[PDB]
């Protein structure tokens, strides 16, 4: 088979418009209709709209009836969604699917409906309150706070430490800024030996920072 | 319109067992039902069309039954890489519609969490706000109560939890809570604990620190 | 045809037409059968047959959507509301089953409806037949890249009627504005005209003007029932023919008094027929249409009027403004040019360029005298007979 490729998702303010696109290759685009279906982070799958092979008949989910419009251009083999008057509920990944031969979906684009501006993360450390005794396992990690938008990425000692690493999903603050954490557990003994450094990368504001995290050797 | 209603809410089962998801159509859609599998951060994959046909290269284990309004997706012996979410979809007409989905989870022996607490950093407090953080490390089942305590006083609504996906190695989860205060109120108190309760702990683990000495 | 130029009124009467009056509506119900495509599936990837199959399947689904939306909450609103009524009658459960059973044995039947009305009922079975006996077997256990190309191409040419029907109805919310050949072929039209409740002479005239019969009708989607599509087509019934008719065209007739215009204008333009009962007047151009020497009029558009055709003593319909209107009025056999109020009016030929400029004050041009008449760079082409 061929494929579907979506494009044009990004950030957009609550009440403006955005035009998503889907590019068809490898099958007879002129004799299949298609759907848009979206899924808001976490939530399930929701159908949005459909257009028939001829382009001349369209139908919408009531979520977006009166704001969204679907269109089909057989000349350039491509289908579009013109969303207008975006609300926060519209935040989701937007998916292109072939009707009646439903095996063929696109991979998605993220439409993030937020009134916030690009911002790099402040990267604070997290180490225990106190020296502990010589034994057990001990946890450290860094806290990546107040950045926009979602694609942030963290590693340990330039990908050299992986075992017992846990990076969490970010949370959405009342400010409209994401903050997430990343922890690693090592044997509580060997923290006076090894050097544990946090590697954060936030490409949207072209940010790249390292933070050395210092626990206390023990007794 | 047409309502698919999918059961169960969620499902937990050990690798090898027999999974049975059911979908019920608000009206009779006759055999116009697809079953999709999707793994997190990935586009859904069609497994079963026409309520019973296997798509090509889909393994022997998967099977669909139904005609009319009551449909059944079934796996015979679950396998590691069958852990995902599954959705039914109807296409009686052009207005398609999906089921609410069902979430699959490898089932495991109870394992209680390692609890760790972290105080805000000097670096962060130079800026005007304080993030206390609590970490529940490598537990099962998912369900846990993290309760924050400032001076043995029970907090509410200043906390955000966030929990990872099940581990592919040990089938455990991990949870991270963030208690956020202004520097003003962070310094108006001394004792900062988080009290975890979970099925693998015989009593609830409370983990704290005092504002001054780190 | 005798066109006479009445100079006192700036008018033409063209005489010796022959009427064709629409007196009713014939109803032809169609069951287009798709056959069992639900259990046919392709598993060997891209294929001409797979695409045409998927295309059929999705057409069924589209029509199911269109019928769902159709929910009670060249066609007059009168004609259409009539048809919607008939269709409500046919959309009942009972009535559909009646018609389906009427067409078990034969391809074509006169079904009666629960109210008493008789409707023709056709079965269009070419696709179901092709699907049930030719395609299901050539698909050997879910494999559609068949080496038999002639079969594939035949599927592609056998579902053309169905998909075109589904397009025409879906693109109009289930009420087409006229009758494509996908709705009713010419065979079926002629067959249905011949069964109409009128005498052999009106049937003969209708069969000589099939295209005019079709122009005046329309279709309504009934519904999707299994793997079949039920729709109706309303044909016009010309239950009365050959009464005499004449058309009256006119323009303003003003005399000029050094600044002041003393105008006159008839207000009875249109088509007239002296049929039995009254003399009838059809006032709008959309109302009556000519082919050759016959004039086809919708009797629903008729006003009854008294005996007329004098000059004006009797009280003729005419105006007496002081205001001019310069314009061209094309009669079946020529033109009436009304030239006033600082404007340039002329005759024109398609070979020789500018044949004779025209004088202010309503002139009449026979169509053998010109091909063109213009008023200030607006060009009217005369009718040629
Ligand atoms: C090829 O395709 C054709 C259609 O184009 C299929 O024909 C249909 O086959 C199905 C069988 O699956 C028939 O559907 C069944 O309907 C029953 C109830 O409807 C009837 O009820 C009364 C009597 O109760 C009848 O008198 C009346 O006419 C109604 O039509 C149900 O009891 C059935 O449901 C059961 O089976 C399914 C599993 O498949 C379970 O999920 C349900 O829980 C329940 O156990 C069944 O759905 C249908 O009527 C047929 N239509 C026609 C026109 O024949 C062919 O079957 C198909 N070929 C194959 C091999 O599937
Ligand atoms: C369908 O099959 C019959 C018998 O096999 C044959 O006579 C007929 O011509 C076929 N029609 C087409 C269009 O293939």
């Amino acid at each position: 088979q061929g494929k579907l490729v979506e494009s044009g998702g990004g950030v957009i303010q609550p009440g403006r418009s955005l035009r998503l696109s889907c590019a068809a290759s490898g099958f007879d685009f002129s004799r299949y209709g298609l759907h848009w279906v979206r899924q808001a982070p976490g939530k399930g799958l929701e159908w949005v709209a459909v257009i028939v092979y001829a382009g001349s008949n369209k139908y919408y989910a009531d979520s977006v009836k009166g704001r969204f419009t679907i269109s089909k251009d057989n000349s350039k083999n491509t289908m579009h969604l013109q969303m207008s008057d975006l609300r926060t509920e519209d935040t989701a990944v937007y998916y292109c699917a072939r009707d009646q031969a439903f095996d063929l979906w696109g991979q998605g684009t993220m439409v993030t409906v937020s009134s916030a501006s690009t911002k790099g993360p402040s990267v604070f450390p997290l180490a225990p309150s106190s020296k502990s005794t010589g034994g057990g396992t001990a946890a450290l990690g860094c806290l990546v706070k107040d950045y926009f938008p979602e694609p942030v990425t963290v590693s340990w000692n330039s990908g050299a430490l992986t075992s017992g690493v846990h990076t969490f999903p970010a949370v959405l603050q009342s400010s409209g800024l994401y903050s997430l954490s990343s922890v690693v557990t090592v044997p509580s003994s060997s923290l006076g030996t090894q050097t544990y450094i946090c590697n954060v990368n936030h490409k949207p504001s072209n940010t790249k920072v390292d933070k050395k995290v210092e626990p206390k050797s023990c007794d | 319109d047409i309502q698919m209603t999918q059961s169960p809410a969620s499902l937990s089962a050990s690798v090898g067992d027999r999974v049975t998801i059911t979908c019920q159509a608000s009206q009779g859609i006759s055999r116009s039902v697809n079953w999709y599998q999707q793994k997190p951060g990935k586009a859904p994959k069609l497994l079963i069309f026409d309520a019973s046909h296997l798509e090509r290269g889909v393994p022997s284990r998967f099977s669909g039954s139904g005609y009319g309004t009551d449909f059944t997706f079934t796996i015979s012996s679950l396998q590691p890489e069958d852990i995902a979410t599954y959705y039914c979809q109807q296409y009686d007409n052009l207005r398609i519609s999906f089921g609410q989905g069902t979430r699959l989870e490898i089932k495991r022996t109870v394992a209680a969490p390692s609890v760790f607490i972290f105080p805000p950093s000097d670096e962060q407090l130079k800026s005007g706000t304080a993030s206390v953080v609590c970490l529940l490390n490598n537990f099962y089942p998912r369900e846990a109560k993290v309760q924050w305590k400032v001076d043995n006083a029970l907090q509410s609504g200043n906390s955000q939890e966030s929990v990872t996906e099940q581990d592919s190695k040990d089938s455990t989860y991990s949870l991270s809570s963030t208690l956020t205060l202004s520097k003003a109120d962070y310094e108006k108190h001394k004792v900062y604990a988080c009290e975890v309760t979970h099925q693998g702990l015989s009593s609830p683990v409370t983990k704290s620190f005092n504002r001054g000495e780190c | 045809l005798k066109e006479s130029y009445l100079e006192e009124s700036c008018s033409t009467i063209t005489e010796g037409y022959l009427s064709v009056l629409r007196t009713g509506w014939y109803t032809n119900v169609f069951t287009l059968e798709v056959g069992d495509v639900e259990n046919l599936t392709c598993t060997d990837g891209p294929s001409l047959i797979k695409t045409e199959l998927d295309l059929t399947k999705s057409a069924l689904r589209e029509l199911k959507t269109v019928s769902a939306d159709q929910l009670a909450r060249v066609a007059t609103a009168a004609a259409v509301t009539a048809g919607i009524a008939i269709a409500k009658t046919i959309r009942l459960e009972s009535e559909v089953n009646a018609i389906k059973g009427a067409l078990k044995t034969t391809n074509e039947a006169v079904s009666t409806l629960g109210n008493g009305v008789r409707v023709l009922a056709t079965a269009v079975r070419e696709l179901k037949e092709f699907v049930s006996k030719n395609l299901t077997s050539a698909i050997n256990k879910n494999k559609c890249d068949i080496a038999d190309l002639k079969m594939a191409v035949s599927f592609s040419q056998f579902n053309r009627r169905f998909l075109n029907v589904v397009r025409q109805f879906s693109d109009n919310a289930g009420i087409t504005p006229a009758i494509s050949l996908d709705l009713m072929t010419d065979a079926e039209l002629a067959r249905a005209v011949s069964y109409m409740p009128t005498s052999a002479g009106q049937i003969k005239l209708m069969l000589e003007n099939r295209a005019m019969v079709r122009r005046k009708g329309f279709g309504i989607l009934i519904g999707v029932y299994g793997s079949s599509v039920i729709y109706m087509v309303q044909l016009p019934i010309f239950g009365v023919i050959d009464t005499p008719c004449w058309i009256i065209k006119a323009a303003p007739s003003c005399s000029e008094k050094d600044g002041n215009y003393a105008c006159l204008l008839r207000e009875d333009q249109g088509w007239y027929c002296k049929n039995a009962g009254s003399t009838v007047y059809y006032p709008n151009e959309k109302d009556c249409e000519t082919r050759g020497d016959h004039v086809f009029c919708d009797t629903a558009a008729g006003i009854n009027v008294a005996e007329q055709s004098r000059e004006c003593n009797y009280p003729c319909k005419v105006s007496t403004g002081r205001h001019p209107i310069s314009m061209v009025a094309l009669s079946p056999l020529g033109a009436l040019v009304a030239c006033y109020k600082g404007v340039s009016c002329s005759i024109g030929s398609n070979r020789v360029g500018i044949i004779k400029q025209l004088p202010k004050g309503c002139s009449y041009i026979t169509n053998q005298d010109a091909d063109t008449v213009t008023i200030d760079n607006t060009v009217y082409q005369l009718s040629k007979v």
